[PDB]
DNA sequence: TTTTTTTTTTTTGAGCGACTGCACTACAACGTTGTAGTGCAGTCGCTCTTTTTT
């Protein structure tokens, strides 16, 4: 029991503010200040391993895939494009459930994105 | 009922022993085991004494079986000693010795029982079922070898996905809309039916017919809706009912809402305004037309497709799982019970049951509350009413808390109705008499407190030796049960939990603050003990309230442990840190992974250290060099040597032990290292272990080996333990903050009160919901009795007027819906003042109450002490000299033999061909073809190979011209194995000079370097043969890759001997042959008997060249004696 | 048959049930006005146990 304990990670570092600080640096700072202190000052980025391949086809839509589908549907309905063409495009890649359940998911997501677009393109 | 004496129990027929909580059940089992072994009882005894391999003891928990086996072995040894001495120190052993007349035969039987204790028939349920399936496999129909699987959820989810594929994919839109409204996917269906897929399949009340599909039910409901729509369209446009004060005049607008409702029948959900068109609701707010009655008949039953899909899933998924496990040949835990029940269900298996009556004519079944109906059906099939066989069901209906696992109290009620005799244990040896009187006072307020007729409660009696147990405070003697009534009218769930957790933490810190000064004590008679942190234990039921208690207790500087923590070690941050460290070790060239691994909490560096490491290139170079050394250790020695060198060079273990709260992190790191070493031996590649660690991080599945262990044992901690994990344990002081929290069962899965069978009601009938809520309340009362009967000195309760209903102030509270309030309020709904008066009504010397006080003064005092000096011993010398038994290798046209493939396997094939073939007989081509078939070579090579073999056999290898055909079977000896001793350290400089002094081939050949070899030397000589009274040696070398022409002359063979260093091998062969001929033949001379050593190169033997292929050498006859003197000493 | 490099995250609870505000009519007290019951809409708590069998 004759060892030194773990000292604190927080230490006062010397830093001089440069002349030209871009807006992207301020946006990356104010998105996450501790992450911008870690991965840019001391260049420590904790790189996690990628996710494994799932064993079955997607029966439901949740997470990043649902968010990307909603983002592309909102970018399509903001120009008043054909929702059925994007439905066939997402169904041809297998990202949608097979048969009627993918149609029901696309219909409810189209209803939600149309409710959002009726407020978005009202003042565009 | 009657009291149970272990020396007066009649062991005939079926007996039912009800051992209460805290009673000596394991002692009564050991007493009955000794009674069955010695054959005691007189008229109530067994007709014959039985051996150890005839007494069958069945207990569910494996640790309980191991403890019972050890206790029975100790009891057998103690009774053998007491019978040899005719005296003992135990009164039950005294009566056991008084019951027997003979001592020598009993001592011999106890000695034979001690020697046959390893073959005792004390198994579990599944172990006994597997043993009976493997023993009598013919009448049952079981395979001899099968593979048990631990997890069955993967195949169950696969079969559920297959059912959802083959049932939900071809449905049209109008049916798939309702299917999507019922469940989002197969995961919700599996989550619904997972409590019915495992265990015994329940009987569905009113099942659908086998020919009704989803489309027929959909068309039936569509027609039922369309009939009501037609009856609304026909009787529209009229209003004849009287307008009431409750009935507003906007109902015509609701009729307008029903006017736009009838457009298509593509939907499934009707409007709520039909609830306004009910005659039973309009009369309560005059309806004469039957359209309102047809609407009420439509809303009488819910229009749902759910029950048919659930029935098809329960019919398909279990069958697919059983078919897949029959195809793969695997087995499960319940599959042994199902196979034994199906074997006893058959006609021949009854005779198999007679074989079981031949195997064990007795049965003592412990823990009968945890009995499946298949187990009781088996035990009724074997041991119902046959003579000379006894059945002893030792259990407790007040402890049946494993209904979630598969147990059922209705099976115990059927067993109690079937058997005739009942026995109970009166004495309780665990708790103080105050707690015993509190338990007997709380549970005997009303009649049938467990709400069932077949579960009666009896007042237990306390022990005479523990009647002086007192938990004393600074003021006076604290009572046994202290119901802390939380004050207020109505409170929520989280606020009540927070307030009772704060009150419990305040009581814990008051007991610890007064316990360290000698004020709060545990007194046994006159002996006293201060209350440490390990004495107080909080009994919770869920994980969320356990975390609430731990957070409310760690705020007051009180450490607490969670005994029911089953979380995996791979889900913590230390597993990710070890993964980053292994990725930095495997790839130390890229600085990004090394920088991400160095900044972890395992290394423990400041930001200034990381900045100076990024600035200084030489320190990063040293880090990369030491990580390359770690990679070299990891590639040569393994996982744990690399981890130990990393923890010793960086000294991170001492830094984690110096840091407060880092010992649990160090134990997690050590367990992760042990698991990585256990998984690294089964994997060959180095990246495969990293992928396995990342997968086990991504897989939070809980195995028995991959769970978190206890961090420390020396430091006393407050042990939080759930009620199911506290069954059979013992705690001095017990706090129950959330004993009033209850949860209402929603699903309708009950048991019939007459047939005692599992009835699953897929329709929402209120009678099934009430019958399930009654069983839920009985389970909550059994959990209350389990949680109450674990305290020894003092128990504290948290009472509050908890309201599960969403209304805040409704004038009544839901404590009568809980288990504690059913005994406090006598099963009657009351208020908070009524609950307080019911609490204050049952006030005795053991039962008191106090209000909940919110307040904190100071957390605690550490009162640490110094550590004495300690040192480690150091080894003075080397552990061992270089002793190793080694060999010579340790000290170092289109078809032609030149076109033969050169390798080790063809060399060994030609060596085996020359070993197995006889030299006198001519070579047969079909034998060469069969040998090439056995070896696996090409068949076209065979007719050239045999003539080449005869060309080898026709070529003589001697200085006189002696062929191999002249050697008889007694003269030849193939593959002589010799061991040669050497007691001196073999110096290469003293040996190579002695070789070069006499051997002429050592002119070149710079000397090889080898360590000092002391010990034995192995050798395998190919052939030794005598001829005309002279011995000769023959070896085979057949690699010969670099020669295809006739260039293998004596110069090329001498160059090959100098390059491959076969001179030392031939010299050791000459030394071994000289020692062999000296040991075997008396009057032996080296010059007279030995003739020389012949080396036979197989690919160099030609028909026209007799000298090519053979190499004859004779030593100088002076090197052998000096080498023998060197090897001897 | 030869060969070229690359550093950016993003998302995620909703149905059940109560509280209160606003409107709207029904009915009795003083044609009109005050009291009471009901319905629609915005806003807010809450909540989803326990474990071990070779």
């Amino acid at each position: 029991q004759a060892g030194k304990a773990h000292s604190e990670f927080v230490q006062p570092l010397p830093f001089t503010l440069p002349e030209t600080v871009p807006l992207e640096t301020l946006q990356r700072f104010w998105a996450h200040p501790v992450r911008a202190f870690f991965q840019m000052r001391l260049q420590v980025n904790f790189r996690t391993e990628d996710s494994e391949i799932p064993d079955t086809e997607p029966f439901i839509l949740e997470g990043l895939s649902r968010y990307q589908i909603n983002q592309q549907l909102l970018n399509a309905l903001v120009e008043q494009d054909d929702a059925e063409r994007l439905f066939r495009r997402f169904r041809a890649a297998g990202d949608l459930p097979y048969g009627a359940f993918g149609e029901i998911f696309w219909e409810t997501q189209c209803q939600e994105m149309q409710q959002l677009a009726d407020r978005v393109i009202a003042c565009r | 009922a009657e009291t149970l004496d272990p020396l007066r129990l009649p062991l005939q027929g079926e007996r039912l022993i009800e051992a209460s909580a805290g009673t000596g059940k394991t002692f009564t089992i050991a007493a009955l085991y000794l009674r069955l072994l010695l054959g005691l009882g007189g008229s109530a005894a067994f007709p014959r004494p039985l051996t150890v391999e005839e007494l069958l003891v069945v207990t569910f928990t494996e640790a309980a079986t191991a403890e019972l086996r050890g206790r029975i072995r100790s009891n057998i040894h103690e009774l053998r000693i007491a019978c040899l001495r005719e005296t003992t120190d135990n009164p039950l052993y005294e009566r056991l010795l008084e019951e027997i007349d003979d001592k020598a035969q009993a001592a011999q039987w106890l000695l034979l029982a001690e020697r046959q204790m390893d073959e005792a028939a004390v198994f579990t349920i599944h172990g006994f079922c597997q043993r009976m399936l493997n023993l009598n496999a013919f009448e049952s129909g079981m395979l001899f070898e099968q593979q048990l699987i631990e997890d069955e959820s993967l195949l169950r989810y696969q079969a559920c996905a297959d059912f959802w594929r083959r049932h939900c994919y071809p449905l049209p839109r109008e049916i798939a809309q309702v299917v999507f409204e019922t469940w989002k996917g197969p995961q919700a269906l599996l989550r619904d039916i997972n409590r019915y897929l495992q265990g015994e399949a329940p009987v569905i009340k009113a099942p659908p017919p086998d020919d009704e599909t989803l489309a027929s039910r959909h068309a039936q409901i569509v027609a039922r809706i369309d009939t009501v729509k037609q009856q609304w369209r026909d009787a529209v446009g009229e209003l004849d009912a009287l307008i009431e004060s409750s009935g507003i005049d906007r109902r015509k607008f609701n009729r307008s809402n029903q006017a736009k409702w009838i457009d298509k029948i593509s939907a499934w959900a009707e409007e709520e305004t039909n609830s306004y068109q009910l005659p039973e609701s309009l009369e309560k707010f005059t309806p004469r037309h039957p359209l309102f009655e047809a609407i009420d008949q439509l809303l009488a039953e819910p229009l749902s497709i759910r029950d048919l899909v659930i029935t098809r899933a329960l019919a398909e998924i279990r069958e697919t799982v059983a078919r897949e496990k029959r195809r793969r040949g695997e087995l499960g835990f319940d599959d042994m019970l199902s196979r034994l029940d199906s074997a006893l269900r058959s006609e021949s298996g009854e005779v198999l049951a007679a074989a079981i009556r031949t195997r064990f004519p007795v049965a003592m079944i412990d823990e009968f509350q945890d009995t499946d109906p298949q187990q009781y059906r088996i035990f009724r099939r074997i041991w119902h009413h046959q003579p000379e066989t006894a059945l002893l069901l030792i259990g407790d209906p007040k402890q049946a808390i494993y209904a979630f696992r598969g147990a059922d109290i209705f099976t115990y009620m059927k067993a109690r109705s079937e058997v005739h005799a009942h026995y109970t244990l009166d004495t309780n040896w665990r708790s103080a008499p105050g707690m015993v009187n509190s338990v007997n006072k709380l549970f005997s307020q009303t009649d049938d407190a467990f709400m069932f007729r077949e579960i009666p409660f009896i007042p237990v009696k306390s022990a005479g030796k523990n009647q002086a147990l007192r938990f004393v405070f600074k003021g006076e003697t604290q009572p046994a049960m202290k119901m802390w009534l939380m004050e207020g009218e109505s409170c929520g769930v989280g606020d009540y939990q927070s307030t009772m957790a704060q009150v419990c933490a305040a009581q814990i810190r008051d007991w610890l603050q007064a316990g360290q000064r000698g004020e709060a004590l545990l007194m046994n008679g006159d002996d006293a003990r201060p209350v440490r942190a390990s004495d107080i234990s909080v009994l919770v039921r869920s994980r969320q309230e356990a975390a609430q208690v731990r957070d409310a207790l760690t705020l007051l500087e009180i450490p607490s442990v969670y005994l029911s923590n089953r979380d995996s070690v791979f889900e913590t941050l230390e597993a990710q840190e070890m993964l980053w460290l292994l990725q930095a070790v495997m790839t130390p060239e890229r600085e990004n992974t090394l920088r991400s691994a160095l900044a972890t909490s395992m290394m423990g560096l400041n930001a200034l250290d990381i900045e100076t490491l990024n600035n200084d290139e030489h320190a990063w170079d040293v880090v990369v060099e030491e990580f390359d050394g770690y990679r070299q250790i990891w590639r040569k020695r393994g996982v744990m040597p690399m981890l130990r060198a990393l923890m010793s060079a960086r000294n991170i273990a001492e830094n984690l032990l110096a840091t407060a709260g880092g010992e649990r992190r160090l134990t997690d790191i050590l367990h992760i290292s042990e698991l990585l070493q256990e998984a690294g031996t089964q994997l060959e590649s180095e990246h495969a272990l990293v992928r396995w660690l990342s997968q086990h991080i991504l897989e939070p599945d809980s195995n028995a080996s991959s769970q978190q262990m206890r961090l420390e044992s020396d430091k006393h901690l407050v042990q939080i333990v759930t009620i199911h994990k506290s069954k059979g344990l013992e705690y001095p002081l017990v706090w129950l903050p959330f004993i009033t929290n209850f949860r209402v069962q929603e699903q309708a899965f009950y048991h019939d009160r007459h047939s005692f069978e599992a009835v699953l009601d897929l329709n929402a009938a209120p009678e099934s919901v009430d019958l399930a809520e009654a069983e839920r309340l009985a389970e909550d009362l059994r959990l209350l009795y389990v949680a109450l009967t674990r305290s020894v000195w003092h128990c504290s309760l948290g009472v509050a007027p908890l309201v599960r209903r969403r209304g805040d102030k409704k004038g009544d509270t839901d404590v009568h819906q809980s288990a504690l309030g059913r005994l406090l309020q006598k099963g009657e709904p009351q208020d908070a003042a009524g609950l307080r008066t019911c609490i204050e009504a049952l006030c005795d010397d053991d039962i008191a109450w106090q209000t909940a006080q919110t307040g904190d003064n100071q957390p605690w005092q550490v009162n640490d002490v110094s550590t004495a000096e300690l040192n480690a011993k150091t080894l003075q010398r080397l552990p061992g000299d270089n002793w190793r038994v080694t060999s010579y290798s340790g000290l170092q046209p289109t078809l032609t033999p030149h076109q033969f493939p050169r390798g080790a396997s063809p060399g060994t094939f030609l060596h085996s061909l020359f070993e197995d073939l006889d030299f006198t007989q001519p070579v047969d081509p079909n034998w060469v073809r069969e040998k090439l078939e056995l070896g696996g070579f090409e068949s076209q090579w065979e007719p050239v190979l045999t003539e080449w073999i005869t060309a080898v056999l026709q070529a003589p290898l001697n200085e006189t011209g002696v062929s191999l055909s002249q050697l008889s079977a007694r003269n030849k000896q193939v593959e002589m194995e010799f061991y040669l001793p050497i007691s001196e350290p073999l110096i290469a400089s003293q040996l190579d000079t002695l070789i070069r002094q006499f051997d002429p081939l050592s002119a070149g050949c710079p000397p090889l370097e080898f360590m000092q070899v002391r010990g034995m030397l192995k050798g395998f000589i190919d052939l030794v043969f005598r001829h005309e009274g002279r011995y000769y040696l023959l070896a085979y070398k057949s690699n010969w890759l670099g020669e295809d022409s006739s260039a293998y002359t004596q110069q090329a063979m001498a160059a090959a001997m100098q390059a491959h260093r076969y001179d030392l091998q031939y010299q050791l062969y000459t030394l071994a042959l000289h020692r062999y001929l000296r040991h075997r033949i008396a009057d032996y001379d080296y010059e007279h008997h030995f003739g020389g050593v012949i080396y036979l190169f197989l690919r160099g033997v030609d028909k026209e060249h007799p000298q090519q292929g053979i190499y004859t050498t004779r030593p100088n006859a002076g090197l052998i004696a000096l080498m023998d003197e060197m090897f001897a000493g």
